[PDB]
């Protein structure tokens, strides 16, 4: 969902 | 025994150039975003910026951005917070931290800060090291017997913190309280040590608070008397 | 783009079930994660809720968050109130992906009844005078809780310039002790008949007055 989408937009690195 | 592990406390003017450091052990570095934060003395936590060792991608608050550099060395497995032009307003706590919690693109994942640094404390004026005058906080000799009197030192204009106060070379416990030092526009302290003692006994006992400020190897020793 | 906004203290006895609010002055208050942190007096901060609701592994169990979207607010909730709960409390949220974070709350955890502040109050010394400065120095000790506020009269008028104070601190006795400085030049020092040092705690005034005379 969309609160969830939006941190790994922030966050995620592989 | 994951570590965050924060450089010592610095001292410094206006004008000059500061590079802290927050060294990460126990764990794999460049998989962990580090995030800075501020606290100013009395105030409450700020964010900075944050950045990923792996490639410095490196994100910043907008009060920030511009104003302090945020750097790592994956190599020594440390991050950095950097100024070329420290203010007195930069006097401050700062604080990384570590973007913990499990990194998937997934309903699964998460992130949050889940270790910190002990802190940095940089303290920015335009002081030199500098030790303190002791004035006397003299009760009066008319106070009503079977009474009490309170008496004290004025131990101004210091710096850097701390010093250390005592009463009667440490024959006199009771009753002291030595209060936080205050900070005077001019970027020096002041503090107070206070004793509460018996009225009638005011005629007959010295009292003589020693004060001690070990950066300018500073030793007094200030007789406190009644006035009239 | 918003503030998050946070009651400046909270305070309740131990056992009790305490909440901690945080409202978001614009924009959905649900429509980004809120964390709280916790932090002890003079201790580096510890994340205590993520993602409105989620606890930390070594966080204890009484500590849960929620949201509240008719309030347009988030909510650190303690259930079964303890001593080292004691602390700031601080919420954080996203804007534009820059974090945002709370004021932040005193939470203070009633441990023992309440204590009025002991004052005390030195008008400046001769050999100060000498040197050509005065300080009105209030010294204020014994109180619980650990919150004053202090304000300076000149005769009855207020007085805020050259005004310094210092935040509480615990005694050996747990109880708070502060101080507060009135720095003047000696011109104005003897150009009044008085001066006062109020100290209000919990509602009610404890002061010392001092005079030139």
């Amino acid at each position: 969902r969309d609160k969830k989408q939006k941190v790994h937009a922030l966050f995620y690195k592989a | 025994e994951v570590q965050l592990v924060q450089s010592g406390a610095e001292v410094k003017k206006p004008g000059e150039s500061l590079k802290i450091s927050c060294k990460g052990s126990g764990y794999s570095f460049t998989s962990y975003w580090i995030g800075w934060v501020r606290q100013m003395p009395g105030k409450g936590l700020e964010w900075m910026g944050i950045i990923y060792p792996g490639d410095s991608d490196t994100r910043y608050s907008p009060s920030f951005q511009g104003q302090v550099t945020i750097s790592a060395d994956k190599s020594i497995s440390t991050a950095y917070l950097q100024w070329s032009s420290l203010k007195a307003s930069d006097t401050a706590m700062y604080y990384c931290a570590r973007l913990g919690g499990r990194y998937y693109y997934d309903s699964s994942g998460y992130y949050y800060f889940d270790y910190w640094g002990q802190g940095t404390l940089v303290t920015v004026s335009s002081a030199s090291t500098k030790g303190p005058s002791v004035f006397p906080l003299a009760p009066s000799s008319k106070s009503t017997s079977g009474g009490t009197a309170a008496l004290g030192c004025l131990v101004k204009d210091y710096f850097p913190e701390p010093v250390t106060v005592s009463w009667n070379s440490g024959a006199l416990t009771s009753g002291v309280h030595t209060f936080p030092a205050v900070l005077q526009s001019s970027g020096l302290y002041s503090l107070s040590s206070v004793v509460t003692v018996p009225s009638s006994s005011l005629g007959t006992q010295t009292y003589i608070c020693n004060v001690n400020h070990k950066p300018s190897n500073t030793k007094v020793d200030k007789r406190v008397e009644p006035k009239s | 783009n918003f503030m998050l906004t946070q009651p400046h203290s909270v305070s309740e006895s131990p056992g009790k079930t305490v909440t901690i609010s945080c409202t978001r002055s614009s924009g959905s208050i649900a429509s980004n994660y809120v964390q709280w942190y916790q932090q002890r007096p003079g201790s580096s901060p510890t994340t205590v809720i993520y993602e409105d609701n989620q606890r930390p592994s070594g966080v204890p169990d009484r500590f849960s968050g929620s949201i509240d979207s008719s309030s347009n607010s988030a909510s650190l909730t303690i259930s079964g109130l303890k001593t080292e709960d004691e602390a700031d409390y601080y919420c954080q949220s996203y804007d534009s992906s820059s974090w945002v974070f709370g004021g932040g709350t005193k939470l203070t955890v009633l441990g023992q009844p309440k204590a009025a502040p002991s004052v005390t109050l030195f008008p400046p010394s001769s050999e100060e005078l000498q040197a050509n400065k005065a300080t009105l120095v209030c010294l204020i000790s014994d109180f619980y809780p650990g919150a004053v506020t202090v304000a300076w009269k000149a005769d009855s008028s207020p007085v805020k310039a050259g005004v310094e104070t210092t935040t509480p601190s615990k005694q050996s006795n747990n109880k708070y002790a502060a101080s507060s400085y009135l720095s003047l030049t000696p011109e104005q020092w003897k150009s009044h008949r008085s001066y006062s040092c109020q100290v209000t705690h919990e509602g009610s005034t404890v002061e010392k007055t001092v005079a030139p005379t």
